[PDB]
């Protein structure tokens, strides 16, 4: 739901895998368990928790308070029923569905948000219900269930983009677009950060900037950064919050690897132990390394091992297997030679290869017109 | 002819009868993190991932110690 | 359901050349389960560890080695070093006696240049065999035909592509005749 | 200049602007020349000059490329840009044509 | 934040001349955070607010002094910004020695 | 530029052709003009052999 | 042949191991494995096989793309008996330098004058007017 139980119950990832940080997460998880009817979530995740000595103490009170508030919402629903009104029943069934999202059961909340989803007099409250399924779909990390109601609720809006509704839907686009590895189309989503604000429902503003600084810092090149973020005053405002981000932006844009590799361990450790950002930690590292190697290797034709080793601050034995793996595996530039122990590339990728970029579509189109020949007579 | 696909589908039924929903759930433990993700990138990410699964998985935390030693 | 055989044998004969393209653009839950036992070894081909993967193959190998006569896999057991030395051909030129020889699990001066020469006599790569002080060099020029005899390079590409696209023009001329034939 | 206001970035922009004028002054007539023969006139190190130069080639303000082992400067350009753009756009736009054709025929047949 | 909460209780109340100090310093802190649009918005609000009230040269010249830095931050036109620093120097003339030496320092800068 | 300028409408043609399929309302054929464009484009092919003859002998 | 008849005798797996070593091409393992064959009387026939593949092994090691020195041919080639330097001097017919083997006619071919491929390009244009405009 929109309560802080989404984040407190969202720390279960760092509560589960590492055993070092599993103390504060169970501290504010057990302390916050008396809030927002957290019984069923932590009872489901009880295998990753402590023993049953103190566990069975509060279950008897939470299981009876759940039935008490549940039967009070049922009596209020029966009082709202059999009466002339539309928003009253939507508020009763919607509040019941919000409590069923507090307990963390999407069966009665699925049929509840289905009933109040069918009682939507307007499309705005319908999109509000869709968002009510997205706020719990983030915790449930479902793929299609959160894209179906947004695919159906996306078209036929006709009421214009609000300041927090359409912007909130764009924030959700940042969420599921950060889950997926799509970057070249997700680089346009965070451009509306001027109208964004502190949203305690899903993600704080500083967490939204901290999450978009990876897709913006890695998924964008130097002209894209200079056009979007360097020209924009938003990162100039939010860089004063943490001095590290300014180092990872001015050091990367300044091409200083001696400090970027010394400080990159904070990006390595901070990159993991996250709910939605951990399983992609392997792609950001390699993609950022090959992006920096293409950045430095773009303006440089030949490169000696002395200036390279002093520039990157690492031994030659490691960059040997680095470029050796990035010739075939990386596929960034032409073949490299070591006849003089000097990185020397040619890169004839403009004159003839600029015309040869269409031969792939010519061969695939050739197989497609061979399929067109297969359609003939049958 | 389309009639020779039947024994091959019987072989697929034998492969499905070897393990009953064991690779679907066990492999679904990673597929739940791989679902809806472009499988074209999963070949490179799985290539370097499986390549570094044996040793030097991260290696970024070790460079800080390799600076003074190399 | 049927393309898993032509695709299975396809990648099995494709990994022999050192470059093995996996399943990227096709999403169906048949070739996945068909490739699950073969995935560990088809990923183990590129790294090319002899002693470990040699035990990995026969360790859990049931069906791909129980397919019959183990011919192409018994050729693969010694083709691992040929795809690995082909990755060395895709690697830097100079060959050391300890670093890359110890890396290739082959530490001896004779069989190094002998087997590398066995990779040179194939003709799929390009090297410059020179002996000045004892080290074996190589030019390894893999530069594409860009600004290097282009007319003779893609001449047959233009002729062949115009032949296929032109018989496709016949394949868009004749079916209209088969259309207007009845009326 | 230690208590200088934020305009220090503008003063550095003037310094780098005169540096740009000198670079487009002496390098422009020199197609391939030594880095010390051309840097001896300004009697400055090649570190900051190399970083600013390579930064401005990465900014694509002019045609050029640096070097460290040999220091060879090469200047080249590719005038026919409007060919591969229109051709590639025709291929990408025709892909949808052939695919839609296979959708109409695949719809009418099976 | 506290300045915004002060604006919430100053825009409704009287004494519009007091809003010129907090909107001027608002442009100073948005310029310190390098924010051009909001500093121009607060600057324009201070202009349309202090247009009817005859402000003393301590606050009247600071509007043009900061305006020349805001316009000089994007480097649009140095003539208008030079007019803002010229009128700012005319406002800070013979009233404070550091403000005058930094006023002529800003004239020679722009 | 004219070829792509017609292909931008030929991207919208399979929708109408995928909806109605009955009757023709646009007097433009979109075919013979492109055939003429190919005829003007074949001058390079026909004169390439001419340059081959001038270069040869 | 893998009919699973015996599969434990050294003679059953001997031809496939020797042929797989032939795919590797390593001759040192065969020479060191010459004394590994049991009293089975086909060792002389194995020597006949080495006698009929020594022309291909020696022919491939003496390809001489750029150059090779005699100090490698001393170890790779056979014993000090001067049969290879005598028979190969009348078979290959190359030059013998100061204790070194020189390689000539390597990448020395001159490129074409671009005249004949222009004529066959003109013929291809004739075939393009033919096939493109034949039925008309």
């Amino acid at each position: 739901p929109k309560n802080p139980d989404l984040r407190i119950a969202q720390l279960r990832f760092l509560l589960s895998l590492p055993e070092h940080r599993g103390d504060a997460a169970v501290r504010d998880e057990l302390m916050a368990a008396v809030r927002d009817n957290n019984m069923a979530p932590y009872y489901e995740a009880l295998c990753k928790s402590l023993d049953w000595q103190i566990d069975v103490d509060l279950l008897n009170k939470m299981k009876k308070a759940n039935e008490d508030e549940l039967k009070r919402l049922d009596e209020e629903l029966e009082d709202a029923e059999k009466n002339l009104g539309e928003s009253e029943i939507r508020d009763a069934m919607m509040a019941k569905a919000e409590y069923l999202c507090r307990i963390g059961d999407k069966e009665g909340a699925l049929t509840a948000f289905r009933k109040t989803y069918d009682k939507t007099v307007a499309l705005g409250h319908r999109l509000d219900i869709v968002f009510y399924l997205l706020r719990i779909g983030l915790f449930y990390m479902d793929n299609d269930l959160i894209t179906r109601n947004t695919e159906k609720a996306k078209s036929l809006i006709e009421e214009g983009g609000d300041w927090d509704r359409r912007n909130r839907l764009k924030v959700y686009q940042g969420l599921y677009c950060v889950a997926i590895r799509d970057f070249k189309q997700a680089a346009e989503l965070f451009l509306d950060t001027v109208s964004t604000f502190t949203s305690y429902e899903l993600m704080d503003y500083k967490t939204f900037v901290t999450y978009t600084v990876y897709v913006s810092m890695i998924a964008l090149e130097r002209p894209d950064l200079r056009e979007k973020v360097i020209k924009g005053a938003e990162i100039l405002e939010v860089l004063h919050s943490l001095p590290a981000v300014r180092q990872y932006l001015f050091s990367l844009y300044e091409c200083r690897y001696s400090v970027f590799f010394q400080s990159l361990a904070v990006v390595e450790q901070e990159m993991k132990k996250d709910w939605l950002f951990a399983p992609h930690y392997r792609y950001y590292v390699r993609e950022m390394r090959i992006h920096a190697y293409s950045q430095l290797l773009e303006s440089y034709r030949s490169l000696t091992l002395g200036y390279m080793a002093e520039a990157f601050g690492v031994g030659v034995e490691f960059i040997d297997q680095e470029l050796s793996r990035f010739i075939a595996a990386g596929r960034l530039h032409c073949k490299i030679d070591k006849v003089n122990e000097i990185v020397e590339t040619n890169r004839p990728d403009s004159k003839n290869w600029q015309y040869q970029e269409t031969i792939k579509k010519g061969d695939l189109l050739l197989n497609r017109v061979q399929k067109l020949s297969r359609v003939i007579n049958m | 002819m389309s009639e020779k696909k039947q024994p091959v589908d019987l072989g697929l039924l034998e492969e499905d009868d070897e393990f009953e929903e064991f690779p679907a759930e066990d492999w679904a433990g990673l597929d739940e993190d791989e679902d809806a993700h472009v499988w074209e990138d999963n070949w490179d990410d799985d290539n370097v991932e499986d390549d570094f699964s044996n040793q030097l998985r991260a290696e970024l935390e070790k460079h800080g110690y390799k600076m003074e030693t190399s | 359901g049927f393309k898993q055989t032509v695709h299975k044998l396809l990648i099995v004969v494709e990994l022999l050349l050192g470059e093995i393209p996996d399943r990227l653009q096709f999403r169906q839950p048949s070739l996945k389960r068909s490739l699950m036992p073969y995935f560990l070894l088809t990923q183990a081909v590129r790294t090319g560890n002899l002693a470990k993967f040699n035990q990995v193959l026969d360790q859990f190998g049931e069906k791909f080695q129980a397919d019959g006569t183990y011919t192409l896999i018994i050729r693969l057991r010694h083709n691992v070093i040929k795809t690995g030395v082909r990755m060395i051909s895709l690697s830097y030129s100079r060959i050391s006696l300890a670093d890359i020889a110890q890396k290739l699990q082959l530490d001896s001066p004779e069989d190094a240049e002998f087997i590398v020469a066995k990779a040179i006599r194939d003709g799929v790569i390009e090297a410059s065999i020179n002996h000045e002080k004892g080290y074996v060099q190589s030019k390894e020029m893999i530069d594409i035909y860009s600004t290097r005899e282009p007319q003779l390079a893609f001449h047959q590409r233009i002729s062949f592509c115009l032949d296929i696209h032109n018989m496709s023009v016949k394949a868009m001329r004749f079916p209209p005749k088969s259309y207007n034939k009845d009326l | 200049l230690r208590d200088d206001p934020i305009i220090s970035t503008h003063l550095a922009k003037l310094y780098d602007n005169l540096l740009e004028q000198n670079l487009i002054r002496v390098i422009e007539p020199f197609s391939r020349v030594q880095i010390e023969h051309i840097s001896s006139l300004i009697k400055l190190s090649k570190a900051d000059v190399e970083r600013k130069l390579s930064q401005m080639i990465l900014d694509k303000k002019f045609h050029g490329i640096l070097d460290q082992g040999e220091g060879v400067l090469i200047i080249f350009d590719e005038p026919p840009v409007d060919k591969t753009y229109e051709a590639a756009l025709e291929t990408i736009q025709n892909m949808s044509k052939v695919v839609d054709s296979l959708y109409n025929k695949a719809k009418k047949l099976t | 934040h506290l300045g915004s909460q002060l604006l919430r209780e100053l825009k409704k109340m009287d004494d519009k001349a007091l809003l010129v100090e907090v909107q001027l310093l608002e442009s100073k802190t948005y310029h310190a955070l390098s924010n051009l649009p909001k500093a121009r918005a607060a600057l324009t609000s201070a202009r349309t607010t202090a247009n009817a009230i005859y402000c003393p040269p301590k606050l009247q010249a600071t509007l043009d002094m900061q305006s020349g830095i805001i316009h000089a931050a994007e480097e649009k036109d140095w003539k208008t910004a030079y007019s803002y620093f010229y009128e700012a120097f005319e406002g800070y003339d013979s009233i404070d020695s550091p403000k005058a030496i930094t006023s002529l320092k800003y004239m020679l800068l722009c | 530029n004219y070829n792509k300028a017609v292909e931008e409408e030929d991207k919208m043609t399979p929708e109408q052709l995928a909806i109605k399929n009955v009757g023709k309302q646009d007097p433009k054929r979109h075919l013979e003009e492109h055939v003429d464009v190919l005829m003007t484009s074949n001058i390079v092919q026909c004169l390439a052999a001419m340059l081959d003859t001038v270069v040869f002998k | 042949l893998p009919a699973k008849d015996i599969q434990t005798n050294v003679y059953i797996k001997h031809p496939v191991s020797l042929e797989q070593y032939l795919m590797e091409g390593s001759y040192n393992k065969v020479f060191l494995a010459k004394g590994n064959i049991p009293a089975e009387s086909y060792t002389f026939f194995i020597d006949i096989l080495l006698d009929t593949i020594r022309d291909e092994i020696a022919g491939c090691i003496e390809k001489a793309y750029e150059k090779i020195l005699f100090t490698e041919a001393t170890r790779i080639l056979f014993f000090n008996t001067p049969k290879k330097m005598t028979d190969y001097a009348k078979k290959r017919g190359w030059v013998l330098g100061p204790n070194n083997y020189y390689s000539f006619a390597s990448q020395q071919q001159k490129p074409e004058d671009t005249t004949i491929p222009s004529t066959e390009l003109a013929k291809q244009v004739i075939e393009y007017a033919r096939q493109l405009e034949m039925i008309v």
